[PDB]
């Protein structure tokens, strides 16, 4: 339900703050990639 | 043919090296090796005893081992 | 042309002047949902202190607001009608052309947003309940923590 | 003056705004309650209303507390609820046996995650590396930078635990620190 | 789980190695044992790999990055950061202070109780922008050479606070080859032992015991090479006025 | 700085004896307030707050260090946190109402007042209250506080 | 704005508080900004010093 | 937020691969499920009840990277990078044979379901075998000169439409051995074909993050190309993703990197859905097939999600 | 030129201190049973002095981006030669450094040493350091300008005449490091053992007026790197044509509105001002 696309494609109002990072310098979510993907862009 | 012929060299790379069951890990394992005794001999020999200044960054460790001399003994 | 819509909210009574010379689609769109009774228990689920108290959403979010032309109607920027200071009225929207049933309100100066969003109103009465709106504690989201609701609205003409 | 014959009208003062409204028509700033000059980093704790707009020094109670940390800080929790206006009905029901089992598996969990941790402390596991040394990845989408607000390449994190040599000792002698002190006091309902 | 570093500090290359240590090393703050992360370079360097050397903790409350210890939001010192814009933060550094300090901090944020300095620049840049008989000049035998080749020594006259050796060893190094330079800016004085007396020689008789030295105007000359003393303070007034009534 | 460390640590070695001692506190808050270190014996009196959070006499030492140095805000913040802490305790309250009719605020007097008698005193604070508005002439306002 | 002076039937001065916030500074935003009076901090302070003599 | 089926939760996770989950399919009646993951095994869940692993199938060498079913549930086909197919029977637990002739990667496979039962496999040698599951041996082989990484049977069961690395959905007659025709328009290389479960028509997504709905029946122009759905872009590993339509054919989903599920409208065109859940790349996005609102999303995760469509 | 070896291995052999103790500790290797007089006054000479012409060159450093300075070097005792894999060179102003290590990698720490000897702290930029034991003479003022404008590049030189103390200023951190290193138990003209340790603080209030002015001007120098110049235009105020910018965009239309800083610095993609 709030992930049909138009509760999606509805956007948030009204006009911005003129005045969410859980790191201190960024954003870090757990992923889970292949091995052979990281090594192979890493090379 | 001449078009994708690279796009075909480095899919079956990929796929061959993502794929390959030599590893199945990431990385090609292998069966751990025997050293040889002269290896061992040369550490022992180096060490001492542990009064060099050089072995102090095995000091913490050698001392640590001693939890272990019961079974070097048995 | 003014038109009175009074507010019930849960920290006093506001009082609307609503202009139906200028933005008259938007006003009148204002006292069909007044009338209708679209606003009743409708909390303001944003305040931004200096900024701006919005509410008029029914479901709380923001994301919502239907109002009586469908879903969206045009914007009315009428030259004349600045967001000159605290207490006055305009349409929330997500971008131009995009005017649906949650109210902006300033509590501040906030001339920015001319050119982009329809002034419609102003406050006759309550002002200082209004401020009071304005002071309440929020939290990262704006929402506030402690909750203002707008009881009933009516219309007074 | 009314509307919409406000055409040279100028206010100078919440007098002339009434019971306020600034005046959209004017082409001035106005300020119907009073100019803010400035706030010149002050270290007050904000003023701030309750839910029916009065001056709040519950505010004080909770500083330094946590926002769903149960105060009671007010003469309304010395009535006895069944005399207190804003109730009717009170339920006084147990929970149910689903949110009694949601409760008991969500404390189980958190208990046996530090029951493996006491576990763990009281039996060091003779040598202590682990054969599962699997590598975890980290998305990493950075923020900008320490002077630099231009926006660079996200960033993919292998993280693995180091191998640590069997046979050292911990690395580091305790230390005695004095405990710190309690969480705020609460107000003394007597 | 995942250190707070810096873009300059982590490596070029987009896809990480790192290796995660718990318990690893000291805080350099506060002397706690934290969870290191170390990553290897970019250029295989011998040194070692690059690592947290601060907690989080202590970076949340000194706003650094974990491995450089410079000021997330500028790229300064955290101990210049904080003093120019001292309005931040203090902190402590006694013994247990600081680890009493560390560890009530850190349980206070994680149980839960506990875009601020813009103001405090704006209002550092106007600090910085709000800005702080008659002795007769040279002649002739001011800026004729003397006779006595063994004096080598030139002599510079009204030395400001604000007056850096390295730029006045480039200007002497443009014209000649200096042996010596010894600038006193206590009693405003410099000597000069150059090496070559021909360089000497001609750089003094292009200056005429005048110079403009980045809007300091200065008075060479030849004097025998004299240890500066702790002179009176009508002495260096006098050096002082001596100095800046080279220029009519 | 000899004599004040060899003071200090004196006093922090009775501390570490017996912390249940308000003298121990006491006496080392009033000989840092003679150094004129308000920041010393502020912290000071704020560890002792800790120890015994709900002592009348520390909260008021507390005060009467700040309002005799006359740091008026910093009084008036320990007067809204002991009124908060110990609602029921009316010498807290007096002084309060004391302190704020010295300073001349009559309607700051009238606002602790207020918040009081929400608290819904005894007889005497009612009293004490109806005495303030026949002292400044406000016969009506004290016919409000009867009623 | 607070205060509204009105003439009723007799035509007197008739001042009326919008809010309630003229005679108290409880439910006053600005009863935080009351700086007293020098005379009246001595005034106080000399009464904790006579206390202290006492 | 109504409850639309017979299930424990409106959604659930199944975990216990200590691989990727490169394939998952539901069973004809839609009430078990096989999951064929790179830890070289597949696990075998039972949707109703409450949910239950009742099955461990082992004996493959490398990565499971394609199943499929009988067309009654009671043998298991399987095809992985150990370049073998397999058959297992589901009574027993127990691999009745494995097909053996492909010499590289074996990408795909899919199984003819009506009339007589047949095995189609793409693999990276460029062949597309064609298997009977009785002998271990190859009926036959189509011999391309480019690795084929989709295959798909239609209905009518003797044209094969398989899709590899030269982008083209090359359809083909059995019979002959030999093209027929090949539609045109995907850019990367096709990593899902699909017919929908009234066959006239096709859905394909291909590296390009476009999931394209191409016409099966034989009357069409020459531009055979329905629609080109968007939403799901392909992240940074060049997984073999998989869709599907839905039972009624009205939906049809894919799987995306971002750890999203994308469902449009496969008449429309209009963004259904996009529900999101998984921390990897979502390699498997499977409707149900006895009509219930059902999704199962498989991915990169270790773990899968089986979702209702309220 | 490659990096030339300054002394040789048959002398940079390991072996132990000199016996002072009774029995010899090979956990902390010293010497015990003895005394503690004995180890307070001995401070022996320098083995060696290192050269900028003669020795400084080039090495495998030179080849790998980002590794430190040769410490052995700067000590003058390093047999490497070419084949050490730390520069064999004095920093330029060029050379900077994080806080967190020195000019030779060795980590710099929260504090002082309680002789103010050693790598130094993070907790204070010192490039100040602090030469003791020096023979009064009439020239040492010439020997201290000579020896250390031969180990960098002076902000400022202050040499005490009463107790021989010269304290020599820097303008770069790394030739301070490098030159406290280079010049430690070193003789100057006279056959004598230098204390050179890390000054401290200057009680002189012009000092640590000027301190604290190149403390805001670094920092200073930092948030106009951070801010685009117009805002710093604007913040500053310091002309006429910036001003009636800034009056004009913080009025944004409306007269006599003077917008907050906050609103009007706001930075970010899409906050308030198009200067953003
Ligand atoms: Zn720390
Ligand atoms: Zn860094």
């Amino acid at each position: 339900v709030p992930y049909t696309g138009e509760n999606l494609a509805r956007p948030s109002y009204g006009p911005a703050n003129p005045f969410k990072n859980n790191v201190l310098t960024g954003h870090a979510e757990e992923m889970y990639i292949s091995e052979a993907t990281f090594r192979a862009k890493h090379r | 043919i001449a078009k994708f012929a690279q796009k075909k060299k480095e899919w079956l790379r990929m796929q061959r090296n993502r794929f390959g069951e030599k590893r199945k890990g990431g990385f090609v394992e292998t069966q751990k090796a025997d050293m040889p005794p002269e290896h061992l001999r040369k550490i022992v020999k180096d060490i001492g005893d542990v009064s060099q200044k050089k072995y102090t960054s095995d000091k913490r460790s050698y001392l640590g081992a001693l939890k272990f001399m019961p079974h070097a003994v048995l | 042309m003014a038109t009175d819509v009074a507010l019930e909210t849960t920290m006093g009574t506001i009082i609307l002047e609503l202009y139906n010379q200028h933005a008259p689609r938007t006003c009148e769109n204002f006292k069909t949902l007044a009338a209708r009774g679209y606003y009743d228990g409708t909390i303001f689920h944003r305040v931004i202190k200096d900024f701006m108290v919005q509410g008029g959403d029914p479901t709380g979010t923001g994301r919502g607001g239907r109002s009586i032309y469908g879903d969206t109607f045009e914007d009315e920027i009428h030259p004349g009608l600045r967001h000159t200071g605290a207490g006055i009225l305009s349409m929330a929207n997500a971008g131009p052309n995009t005017n649906g049933s949650q109210f902006f309100l300033t509590l501040a100066p906030t001339p920015w947003l001319d050119g982009k969003h329809t002034i419609f109103g102003r406050v006759k009465k309550g002002i200082r309940v209004l401020q009071r709106m304005g002071l309440v504690p929020t939290d990262a989201d704006d929402r506030p923590k402690t909750e203002i609701k707008i009881i009933r609205a009516y219309v007074v003409g | 003056p009314p509307y919409p014959n406000r055409a040279g009208w100028r206010p100078r003062a919440p007098e002339d705004f009434g019971d306020g409204g600034a005046f959209p028509e004017i082409p001035v700033a106005q300020y119907p309650w009073g100019k803010n000059d400035s706030s010149s980093k002050s270290n007050a704790l904000v003023v701030q209303v309750d839910s029916e707009g009065k001056v709040d020094y519950t505010a004080i109670a909770r500083q330094g507390h946590s926002s769903d940390r149960i105060i009671h800080a007010s003469f309304k929790d010395l009535i006895p609820l069944r005399q207190r206006a804003e109730a009717g009905q009170i339920d006084l029901s147990r929970p149910s046996k689903e949110e009694v089992e949601a409760t008991a598996e969500r404390t189980k969990n958190a208990l046996a995650a530090l029951v493996s941790g006491a576990l763990a402390a009281q039996k060091p596991k003779n040598v202590q590396v682990n054969t599962k040394r699997e590598a975890t990845f980290v998305k990493y989408t950075p923020s900008a930078q320490m002077g630099n607000n231009t926006k660079k390449q996200e960033r993919i994190i292998k993280i693995v635990e180091r191998q640590r040599d069997p046979m050292e000792p911990p690395k580091f002698k305790h230390k005695k620190i004095p405990r710190g002190p309690p969480s705020p006091p609460p107000p003394v309902m007597h | 789980d995942f250190p707070s570093v810096c873009e300059n500090c982590l490596p070029e290359n987009p896809y990480v190695k790192m290796l995660k240590e718990d318990y690893g090393a000291e805080c350099k703050l506060c002397t706690r044992p934290f969870t290191v992360f170390s990553w290897a370079g970019d250029g295989r360097a011998h040194g070692r790999k690059k690592r947290t050397n601060i907690c989080l903790t202590c970076a949340r409350l000194k706003n650094a990055c974990q491995c450089c210890i410079m000021d997330l939001q500028f790229g300064l010192p955290i101990v210049i950061r904080d003093k120019a814009l001292e309005l931040i933060a203090p902190g402590p550094q006694s013994e247990i202070n600081r680890e009493y300090f560390a560890q009530n901090n850190e349980r206070a944020i994680e149980e839960g109780r506990a875009k601020t300095d813009e103001k405090a620049r704006e209002l550092l840049r106007r600090l910085a922008n709000s800005k702080p008989a008659a002795l007769p000049p040279p002649g002739p035998k001011d800026w004729l050479p003397p006779a006595d080749k063994s004096i080598m020594s030139l002599f510079i006259t009204g030395i400001e606070d604000d007056l850096p050796e390295w730029k006045i060893r480039d200007f002497f190094k443009q014209y000649g080859k200096i042996k010596s330079l010894v600038v006193s800016h206590m009693t405003h004085c410099a000597f000069v032992n150059y090496e070559t007396r021909e360089g000497a020689e001609k750089a003094a008789t292009e200056l005429k015991g005048r110079a403009v030295i980045a809007g300091c105007p200065l008075r060479i000359r030849w004097s025998i090479p004299r240890p500066i003393g702790t002179m009176n303070k009508e002495e260096r007034a006098e050096m002082l006025r001596d100095g800046r009534s080279a220029f009519p | 700085k000899e004599y004040q460390g060899r003071k200090r640590r004196e006093f922090e070695d009775y501390i570490r004896r017996n912390r249940l001692r308000l003298q121990n506190w006491f006496q080392y808050a009033q000989w840092e307030l003679e150094q004129k270190e308000f920041a010393r014996a502020r912290s000071i009196f704020e560890r002792a707050l800790d120890v015994h959070p709900n002592n009348t006499q520390l909260w008021i030492r507390y005060i009467e260090a700040e309002l005799k140095n006359r740091n008026i805000n910093h009084a008036r913040n320990l007067l809204d946190r002991a009124v908060t802490r110990l609602p029921r305790v009316s010498k807290l309250w007096y002084k309060y109402v004391y302190v704020m009719e010295m300073l001349g605020d009559i309607p700051g007097t009238r606002q602790v007042f207020d918040r009081w008698m929400k608290w819904e005193p005894d007889e005497d604070a009612w009293n004490a209250y109806i005495k303030l508005e026949k002292r400044y002439g406000e016969y009506e306002r004290a016919r409000q506080i009867f009623a | 704005g607070t205060l509204d002076i009105i003439e009723t039937e007799d035509g007197e001065m008739i001042a009326v508080d919008k809010d309630g916030t003229f005679f108290s500074t409880a439910n006053a935003t600005d009863f935080a900004q009351h700086k007293p009076d020098k005379a009246a901090v001595d005034r106080l302070v000399a009464d904790l010093r006579k206390a202290e003599e006492a | 937020t109504p409850r639309t089926s017979n299930l424990k939760a409106p959604l659930m996770e199944l975990s216990g691969h200590t691989g990727e989950i490169f394939t998952a399919k539901f069973d004809p009646t839609g009430t078990l499920i096989a999951s064929g993951s790179m830890d070289r095994t597949i696990m075998l869940w039972r949707v109703y009840g409450d949910c239950e692993n009742y099955g461990v199938l082992n004996g493959h060498k490398a990565a499971i990277l394609d199943l499929q079913w009988s067309r009654d549930g009671d043998i298991l086909f399987s095809a992985s990078a150990d370049m073998h197919l397999a058959s297992w029977d589901l009574t027993t637990g127990q691999r009745i044979r494995r097909y053996i002739g492909h010499e590289e990667i074996i990408n795909a496979m899919d199984v003819t379901q009506r009339g007589e039962e047949l095995l189609i496999s793409g693999s990276d040698d460029g062949t597309i075998g064609i298997w009977d599951p009785r002998t271990k041996n190859a009926v036959d082989y189509i011999e391309t000169d480019f690795p084929i990484t989709a295959v798909a049977v239609s209905e009518a069961g003797n044209e094969i439409y398989s899709g590899g690395i030269d982008n083209d959905i090359k359809v083909w007659d059995i019979r002959k051995k030999a093209v027929v025709h090949t539609m045109l328009g995907h850019n990367d290389t096709i990593t899902t074909l699909r017919v929908s479960p009234d066959g006239q028509q096709l859905l394909s997504y291909a590296m390009d993050s476009t999931a394209r709905t191409w016409d099966i029946r034989p009357f069409a122009p020459t531009d055979r190309h329905i629609r080109t759905f968007d939403g799901a872009p392909l992240g940074l590993e060049k997984n073999l993703i998989r869709g599907s339509w839905s039972k009624d054919g009205k939906k049809i989903a894919v799987g995306a990197g971002d750890g999203t599920v994308v469902i449009w409208g496969s008449d429309t065109g209009k963004l259904l859905y996009k529900l999101p859940g998984h921390k990897g790349t979502v390699n498997c996005a499977e409707f149900a097939p006895d009509g219930a609102p059902i999704i199962l999303s498989a991915s990169s995760d270790r773990t899968m999600l089986l979702g209702e469509l309220i | 030129r490659p990096a030339r070896p300054q002394i040789d291995p048959a002398l940079v052999k390991s072996e132990r201190p000199p016996q002072t103790g009774t029995v010899f500790n090979i956990w902390y290797n010293k010497w015990s049973g003895g005394d503690r007089e004995d180890k307070y006054l001995s401070q022996t000479h320098a083995k060696g002095r290192c050269n900028i012409a003669r020795d400084s060159g080039y090495t495998r450093a030179d080849s790998r981006p980002g590794s430190y300075f040769c410490l052995y070097f700067a000590r003058g005792i390093c047999p490497k030669g070419q084949d050490c894999d730390y520069l064999h060179r004095l920093p330029t102003i060029h050379d900077i450094f994080n806080p967190n290590v020195d000019c030779f990698g060795r980590d710099k720490f929260a504090d002082y040493r309680d002789d103010m000897g050693g790598v130094g702290s993070f907790n204070r930029q010192n490039r100040t350091i602090y030469v003791g034991r020096i023979h009064v003479t009439d020239d040492i003022e010439e020997i201290v300008a000579r020896h250390f404008a031969e180990w960098g590049q002076i902000e400022r030189i202050r040499v005490l005449n009463n107790r021989g103390v010269a304290f020599i200023t820097y303008t770069n951190e790394a030739n301070a490091q490098f030159a406290k290193e280079a010049m430690a138990h070193q003789s100057l003209d006279h056959n004598e053992i230098l204390n050179v340790r890390w000054a401290t603080a200057d009680p002189n209030p012009l000092a640590q007026k000027r301190e604290q002015r190149r403390i805001e001007e670094q920092a200073a120098e930092a948030i106009r790197r951070a801010l685009p110049a117009e805002f710093v235009a604007e913040i500053e105020g310091k002309d006429p044509e910036a001003r009636k910018r800034r009056k004009l965009e913080s009025s944004y239309g409306l007269e006599g509105y003077e917008a907050p800083d906050a609103v009007h610095f706001a930075r970010g993609p899409n906050a308030v001002n198009p200067r953003g």
